């Protein structure tokens, strides 16, 4: 029913407000256990050669990489992604140029958006970057995606029991629940907004009094979309192992300046950069995939913040291997 | 130790007591029956009730509306009675989400909704009926009616008058469990922060006061029970020790003092005033202010406080955002 | 242009709020607080007009009550400051003053709804009874705070409109009379009535009633008033400090 | 100054310390030892406020608050402008209400009646404790604490609730605003019942005893009863802070998720998932 304590608390916001991190102890260790998980970085190899461009017959990325560089980054790319099945996961083993495995040609654009994260995006992973471990965690099919509807276990390593399966109706409320920091709230956040940049979350007005010919009828946004946000919050809080206060002063959740933290801002960041990933790395991935992958609408396996954050406010407490990896980005 | 205000240490029966009402007598119905545990804290007798037109009609616009309620709630897990009984707070029915403004929406977004609290708000309004006519026919002055009345306001302020003023039965309160309970959040995020409110601020006052008020007055009246002070009719027709007694405790306390007739009347007024100040605040809100913060802010009202964490520029307002 | 916006940088919620506290403070100052002095006024050592009830059995009363008759209090002040306490001058318990005082209420038996006595022993109440479960104390020793028999119970009074017993009577041992007891002054146990709130040698001096099968409402305030006394006057350390 | 029927229960006695001493009144307050001790502490209190005050940003009522020290300094002394004034004023706070209550004992005593009142008032100074000193030293700061500020303990209570992501599915709040609301309804029951039997209208007969109890029987097929709606009353009232209590001091303490989660217990049992 209970956690024991003590509590770990944080202050992110003037004394007397309330305001910060509420973490257990014991959770936060086991967290910090499974992310040092994170195989260390390959020894450094040879800078100084031809580049694979010319060695090798069909590479359309990393042809700038000398071959020891290119090798060093297939080894990585394996620990990382496919460990247990090894190079042949994607590779036809007597023909390392053919794309004849679906895992090659997806492999191919994932590094196109890995070095576009490294790259485009750095105004949410900073130097931290990501690498495929990041989300894979050393599985070709990451533990935490998403499809246009809400599936359980969060975690699909996972078993689901009958009621959790997708095609089991009943089960529907508890897989939005689950999705929502275990709330009622009757909106899916991710496909609401994090699969695409179509809805707006930001609901509040900005204004004391209703603006004439926004206000009355037909003009005004349905207060549903209050609802959505309140469950995208939820989500994000949950995704993040983290509450409202990490981000916002509840006062006005609408305010910006001495009433967001910074993390707010990043978090802001990372919306973009999801509906990036979403929209023109991930979804397009339903045409190379084979069906089994897809969801029960032909959609690709997509992310959200827990793809990455798997419940913590940094990914892997924050480890890198930006300039271990400098193929990974950012690309100059 | 006064045992008698904790429980009634030996329990009296005798034969139960009708008064005649100026119509009704025959539609009272039950034979009472004692229970003896009830009865240390209460009287052990249990009803008869009284039937009468209004109370069937709230009866059967009541369980219209909750039957409704409850197959939209069924149809929610799929009709899987586990499911239901498991899944039973999560459950809703839930105004229209699409806006179609005051359209009444498809029953599918919104209908059953508009359904159910159209039956509700019959059911109350039938109630209404008996707890003044009632009163009536018992020579008492409805003053409970008008109270009620207030409480009912409330309701019809969130289910149908604000969504009307606004024009958007999307704003109503949901019926489930958890789902009436998140609308406070979506409303209260929606109109900048419920807190900011004074007319919320108001309600709490007299909500929190009449906490004060119940517990104050109860332990007054068991503090002075030695000398019947809780038959509290003749106190007022004829003020005895009782009631002068608790006049001074508080008079010696704060300073000042109620009669026994009086503080009923600062109760009630209390009580209605949670209500009527919820009412005023839901009708200016949304009609008249959009945000309570910023309302604060503009007349020179909200705390404000240093950056602990650096303060945080808005993103979106950057050049070269995104939208 | 913005709802709710008026001339001045004035706006309409704005000034309901200045409505809403002068409603308030209205209600509170000019409403309740004079329903507040219906009783106790005018001070001695703002006013409504006087408030007239038609009684339930015949009559009216006007509030406050202004009696006839006026009672002679056995109190010394203790010094010449306005605010100083006052001390009993004889037995305060029998003279009725502090917390042994009661109120001149009417010498009326009170009434049932269809004009019966209300409070009533059970010899009269003969329709009346004990619930299966509790004591019955009617034989049982009434036990004082010094630890000393001071009579056995011979009836329970019980509100016949309320259907709630409100005292016991007992025979008073060694002085040939009755007297009642409300039974928040009373301990019931199985074999015994335990009564702290005065002594034995105390109860020969409890309030008379004039008839032996009725009570008025001044009676039952000078009988509940004299064991409230005993709680500050049973003995002298009782009117003292605690600690 | 005095009510007409106040002079005969002017007596000495009744005190639990100070004897003779203190046992008098001033205008109509009772004042007794612990009188003293109440003004002591109020004006103590209030001088600080005062002077913490003057030495902020703002003399709008609204918009004033002391505030307790940043987390940082634990369970210890903090600095006068940065949490000292707020642990100074809390000790005031806590001295006033105690006093207060201890008053209303002797009065009590006094008046021959019984001390249910200053019973039922150790509920909120009970409540009070738990925000902010039991929680504070479970969670192990001061700085847990909640301002002094007419505006600024809303924001307290706004960013508390939200940091354990939906108050409202707490256990423990959701039985206290059960008996606010409970609490609430039955005091307009209650005191419209009583007008209703002494203000009939027009020149009609006040009623009776019997018609409070009929009035309920035959709109609810139940009456509670004179006395026992008093009892009630002090039960449900009170219970507002007794069960309330539960859940403010498990948030943090005993639970760090937010509060639907903590459902899981009913929701994720195995034979139903
Ligand atoms: C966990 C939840 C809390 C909470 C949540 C809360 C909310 C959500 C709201 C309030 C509001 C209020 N609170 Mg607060 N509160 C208050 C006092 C107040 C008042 C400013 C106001 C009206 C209360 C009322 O009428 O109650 C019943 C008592 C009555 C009717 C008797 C009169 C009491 C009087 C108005 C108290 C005034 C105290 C002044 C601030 C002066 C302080 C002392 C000075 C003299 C040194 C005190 C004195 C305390 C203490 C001592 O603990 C307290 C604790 C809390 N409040 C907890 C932290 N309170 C309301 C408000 O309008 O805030 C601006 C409001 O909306
Ligand atoms: C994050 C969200 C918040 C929120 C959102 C909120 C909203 C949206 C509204 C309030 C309102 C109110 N809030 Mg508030 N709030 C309150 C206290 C209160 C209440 C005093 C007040 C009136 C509501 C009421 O009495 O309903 C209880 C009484 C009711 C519902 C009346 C029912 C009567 C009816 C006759 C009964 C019928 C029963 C039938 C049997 C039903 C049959 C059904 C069948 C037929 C289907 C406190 C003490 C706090 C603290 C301590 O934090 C707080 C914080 C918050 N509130 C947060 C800021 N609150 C109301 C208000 O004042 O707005 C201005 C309001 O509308
Ligand atoms: C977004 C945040 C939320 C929130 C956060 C919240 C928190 C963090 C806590 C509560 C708590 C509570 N909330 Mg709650 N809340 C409540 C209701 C309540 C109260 C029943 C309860 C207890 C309040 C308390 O501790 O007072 C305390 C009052 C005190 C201590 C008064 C002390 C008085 C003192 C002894 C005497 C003072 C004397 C003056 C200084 C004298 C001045 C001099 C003059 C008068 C002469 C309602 C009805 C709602 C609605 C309608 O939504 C709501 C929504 C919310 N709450 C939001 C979801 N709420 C508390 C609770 O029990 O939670 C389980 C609590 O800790
Ligand atoms: C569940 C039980 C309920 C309950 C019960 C009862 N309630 C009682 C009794 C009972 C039985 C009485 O016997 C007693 C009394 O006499 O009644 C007339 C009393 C009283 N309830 C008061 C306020 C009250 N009740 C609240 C809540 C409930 N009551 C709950 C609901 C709330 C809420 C909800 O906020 C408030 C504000 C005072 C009016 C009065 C104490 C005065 C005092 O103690 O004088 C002595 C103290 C002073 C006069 C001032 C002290 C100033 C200090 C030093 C400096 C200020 C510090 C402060 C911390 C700053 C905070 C400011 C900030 C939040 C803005
Ligand atoms: C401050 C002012 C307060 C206030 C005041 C007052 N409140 C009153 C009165 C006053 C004065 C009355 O005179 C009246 C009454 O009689 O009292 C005995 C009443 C009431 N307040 C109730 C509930 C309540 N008050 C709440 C709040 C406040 N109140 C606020 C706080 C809340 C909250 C807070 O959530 C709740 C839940 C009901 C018990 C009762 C209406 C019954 C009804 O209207 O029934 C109408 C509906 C029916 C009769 C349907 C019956 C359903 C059956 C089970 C059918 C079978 C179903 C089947 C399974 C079908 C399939
Ligand atoms: C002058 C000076 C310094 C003197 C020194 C002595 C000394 C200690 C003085 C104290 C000075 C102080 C601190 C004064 C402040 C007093 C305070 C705390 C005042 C607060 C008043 C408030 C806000 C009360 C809230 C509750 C409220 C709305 C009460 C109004 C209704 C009343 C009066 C209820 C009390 C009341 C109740 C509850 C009954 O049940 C009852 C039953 C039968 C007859 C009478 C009554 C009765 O009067
Ligand atoms: C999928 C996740 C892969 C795994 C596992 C391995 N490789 Fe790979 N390989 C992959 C891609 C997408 C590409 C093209 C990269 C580009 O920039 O376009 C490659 C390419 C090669 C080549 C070049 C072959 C050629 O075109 O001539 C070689 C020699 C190669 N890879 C080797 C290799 C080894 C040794 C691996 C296991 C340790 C291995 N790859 C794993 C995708 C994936
Ligand atoms: C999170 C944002 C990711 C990062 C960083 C990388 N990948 Fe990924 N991958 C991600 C998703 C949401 C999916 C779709 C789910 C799926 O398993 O199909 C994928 C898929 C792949 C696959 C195909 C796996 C399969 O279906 O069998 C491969 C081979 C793959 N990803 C490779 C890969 C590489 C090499 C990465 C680093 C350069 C990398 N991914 C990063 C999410 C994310
Ligand atoms: C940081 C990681 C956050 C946490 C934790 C929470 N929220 Fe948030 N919020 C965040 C951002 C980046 C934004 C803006 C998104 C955008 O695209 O503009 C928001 C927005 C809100 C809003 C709407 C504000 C508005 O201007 O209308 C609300 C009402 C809100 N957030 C509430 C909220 C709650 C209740 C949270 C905890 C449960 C919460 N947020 C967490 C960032 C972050
Ligand atoms: C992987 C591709 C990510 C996804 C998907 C999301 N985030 Fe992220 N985030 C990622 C990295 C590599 C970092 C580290 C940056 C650093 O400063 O070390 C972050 C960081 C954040 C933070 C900042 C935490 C802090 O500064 O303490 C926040 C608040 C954050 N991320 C929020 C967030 C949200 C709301 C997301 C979904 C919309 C999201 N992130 C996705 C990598 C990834
Ligand atoms: C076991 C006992 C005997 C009964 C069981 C009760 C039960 C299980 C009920 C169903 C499940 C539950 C518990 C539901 C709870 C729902 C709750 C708590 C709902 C709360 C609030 C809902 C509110 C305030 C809704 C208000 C709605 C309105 C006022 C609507 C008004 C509509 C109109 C006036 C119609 C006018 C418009 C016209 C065009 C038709
Ligand atoms: C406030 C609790 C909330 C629940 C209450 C509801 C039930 C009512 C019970 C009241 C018990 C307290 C009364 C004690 C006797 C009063 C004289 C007091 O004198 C005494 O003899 C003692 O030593 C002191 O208490
Ligand atoms: C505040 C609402 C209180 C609800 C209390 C309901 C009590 C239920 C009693 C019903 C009485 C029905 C008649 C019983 C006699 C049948 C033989
Ligand atoms: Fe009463």
């Amino acid at each position: 029913c209970f956690e024991p304590p003590p509590a770990t608390t944080t202050q992110t916001g003037f004394r007397g407000l309330s305001m910060g991190e509420v973490l257990h102890p014991a959770t936060v260790k086991a967290k910090k256990e499974r992310d040092a998980q994170y195989p260390p970085a390959l020894a450094a190899v040879k800078a100084e050669g031809p580049p694979v461009s010319q060695v090798y017959k069909n590479v359309k990325v990393l042809g700038n990489l000398t071959e020891a560089e290119f090798l060093r980054t297939m080894t990585a790319i394996t620990e990382w992604v496919s460990p247990q099945e090894g190079c042949t996961y994607c590779h036809d083993e007597n023909n390392l140029a053919s794309e004849a495995k679906y895992p090659y040609v997806v492999a191919r654009r994932m590094l196109e958006m890995t070095r576009a994260i490294n790259t485009n995006w750095t105004q949410h992973v900073a130097q931290t970057g990501v690498t495929c471990y990041t989300c894979h965690r050393g599985t070709p099919l990451p533990p935490y995606v998403r499809y246009l509807e809400p599936t359980l276990p969060l975690n699909n390593r996972e078993t689901p029991t009958h009621v959790e399966r997708v095609e089991t109706r009943s089960g529907y409320v508890v897989r939005l629940a689950k999705y929502t920091a275990y709330s009622a709230l009757n909106y899916d956040p991710f496909t609401m907004f994090l699969a695409n940049d179509k809805r707006q979350v930001r609901v509040v007005p900005q204004t004391a009094l209703p603006l004439v010919g926004v206000s009355r009828g037909k003009e005004r946004r349905p207060l549903s979309d209050a609802y959505a946000t309140f469950a995208l919050m939820m989500s994000i809080s949950d995704s993040l192992g983290t509450n409202c206060t990490f981000c916002h002063n509840a006062q006005t959740f609408e305010s910006w300046g001495k009433k967001s933290t910074p993390q707010r801002a990043i978090a802001w960041w990372g919306i973009r950069m999801v509906r990036d990933l979403n929209m023109n790395y991930l979804a397009p991935l339903n045409a190379s995939l084979p069906a089994s992958r897809l969801g029960r609408q032909g959609e690709a396996p997509q992310a959200d913040c827990r793809t990455c954050h798997q419940g913590v406010t940094k990914p892997l407490f924050g480890a890198s291997r930006l300039k271990d990896y400098p193929e990974l980005g950012p690309i100059k | 130790a006064d045992y008698q205000t904790i429980y009634t240490q030996i329990q009296a029966r005798g034969p139960h007591i009708t008064v005649s009402g100026e119509w009704g007598d025959n539609d009272r119905v039950g034979k009472p029956f004692y229970s003896y545990w009830l009865g240390k804290i209460g009287d052990a007798q249990i009803g008869p009730i009284y039937l009468g037109a209004s109370g069937i009609a709230a009866f059967a616009f009541g369980s219209t509306a909750i039957l409704i309620i409850l197959f939209n709630m069924a149809a929610e897990v799929h009709f899987d009675p586990l499911q239901f009984f498991r899944q039973f707070f999560w459950l809703g029915l839930y105004p229209p989400k699409a806006q179609y403004g005051m359209g009444i929406p498809p029953l599918h977004d919104g209908g059953w909704w508009l359904m159910a609290g159209l039956f509700m708000t019959l059911s109350l309004g039938s109630w209404w009926i008996r707890v003044y006519s009632r009163a009536r026919a018992l020579g008492l002055g409805t003053h409970i009616a008008w109270n009620f009345a207030a409480a009912i306001f409330f309701v019809l302020c969130i289910g149908c008058i604000h969504p009307t003023l606004v024009g958007s039965w999307s704003e109503g309160v949901p019926f489930g469990i958890w789902p009436h309970i998140d609308w406070l959040t979506a409303f209260s995020i929606r109109y900048g922060n419920f807190y900011y409110c004074p007319w919320h601020g108001f309600s709490i006052g007299f909500a929190y006061g009449c906490g004060l008020l119940f517990a104050a007055h109860g332990a007054t009246i068991l503090a002075v029970a030695r000398f019947g002070g809780d038959r509290e009719i003749e106190q007022i027709t004829d003020r005895g020790t009782a009631v002068e007694r608790a006049a001074l405790f508080w008079r010696w306390t704060i300073g000042f003092n109620a009669t026994i007739e009086s503080v009923h009347r600062w109760g009630w007024f209390f009580s209605l005033m949670v209500m009527v100040s919820a009412s005023v605040g839901i009708l200016l809100t949304g009609t008249f202010v959009d945000n309570w913060y910023l309302w604060c802010v503009k007349h020179g009202a909200a705390p404000d406080y240093p950056a602990y964490l650096p303060a945080t520029p808005d993103p979106a307002s950057l050049p070269g955002a995104p939208k | 242009m913005y709802h709710g916006a008026l001339a001045q940088h004035l706006d309409i919620a704005q000034l309901v709020w200045y409505a809403q506290w002068l409603v308030i403070w209205t209600v509170v100052l000019l409403y309740l607080r004079r329903e507040d002095r219906r009783e106790g006024y005018p001070l001695v050592e703002e006013l409504p007009y006087p408030k007239t009830f038609v009684l339930p059995h015949g009559g009216t009363v006007t509030v406050p009550r202004r009696r006839p008759e006026t009672r002679e209090l056995k109190l010394a002040q203790t010094d010449g400051f306005e605010g100083a306490p006052l001390q009993p001058t004889g037995n305060p318990l029998v003279d009725a003053v502090g917390p042994a005082s009661y109120a001149e209420r009417a010498e009326v038996v009170d009434a049932t709804v269809d004009g019966k006595a209300k409070i009533v022993p059970l010899r009269v109440a003969t329709d009346f009874s004990i619930a299966e479960g509790d004591v019955d104390p009617r034989g049982l020793p009434v036990v004082a705070a010094d630890g000393v028999e001071a009579g056995t119970v011979t009836d329970l009074w019980v509100d016949r409109s309320e259907h709630y017993f409100r005292y016991l009577e007992l025979s008073v041992a060694g002085s040939a009379r009755t007297a009642l007891i409300p039974l928040g002054f009373c301990d019931v146990k199985k074999d015994k009535i335990v009564v702290t709130s005065i002594l034995s040698e105390q109860f020969a001096n409890v309030p008379r009633l004039q008839s032996r099968d009725q009570i008025t409402l001044r009676e039952e305030d000078k009988v509940s008033a004299y064991y409230a006394g005993g709680l500050l006057y049973a003995t002298p350390e009782r009117a003292e400090s605690l600690l | 100054a005095l009510l007409s029927f106040e002079r005969k229960y002017r007596v000495r006695g009744g005190t639990l310390i100070g004897g003779d001493l203190f046992d008098f009144w001033v205008g109509p307050y009772f004042v007794g030892f612990f009188g003293v001790s109440a003004i002591f502490f109020i004006f103590l209190g209030v001088s600080l406020i005062g002077y913490a005050a003057s030495q902020g940003p703002t003399w709008d009522p609204f918009a004033i608050s002391i505030n307790p020290p940043d987390l940082k300094y634990g369970l210890g002394a903090a600095p006068l402008l940065e949490g000292g004034f707020w642990q100074a004023i809390t000790v005031c706070a806590l001295g006033a209400f105690i006093s207060w209550m201890l008053r209303e004992v002797e009065i009590s005593r006094k008046l021959g009646i019984g001390w249910h009142v200053p019973l039922a008032f150790c509920v909120p100074i009970f409540m009070f404790c738990v925000l902010q000193v039991f929680r504070p030293l479970l969670l192990g700061s001061w700085g847990h604490a909640f301002p002094y500020g007419i505006l600024s303990h809303l924001d307290w209570v706004n960013n508390f609730g939200y940091q354990y992501l939906n108050w409202h599915y707490n256990p423990g709040h959701m039985s206290s605003v059960s008996f606010l609301f409970v609490n609430a309804m039955a005091l307009g029951l209650h005191g419209g019942l009583i007008l209703s039997v002494a203000n009939p209208g027009d020149g009609d007969k006040v009623k009776t005893a019997e018609h409070e109890n009929q009035y309920f029987r035959d709109v609810v097929g139940y009456s509670i009863g004179a006395l026992s709606i008093h009892r009630l009353g002090l039960f449900l009232a009170s219970n507002i802070f007794l069960t309330g209590a539960f859940g403010t001091i498990a948030s943090g303490p005993f639970w760090t998720r937010g509060w639907p989660e903590w459902w899981g217990w009913w929701l994720d049992i195995p034979f139903w998932s």
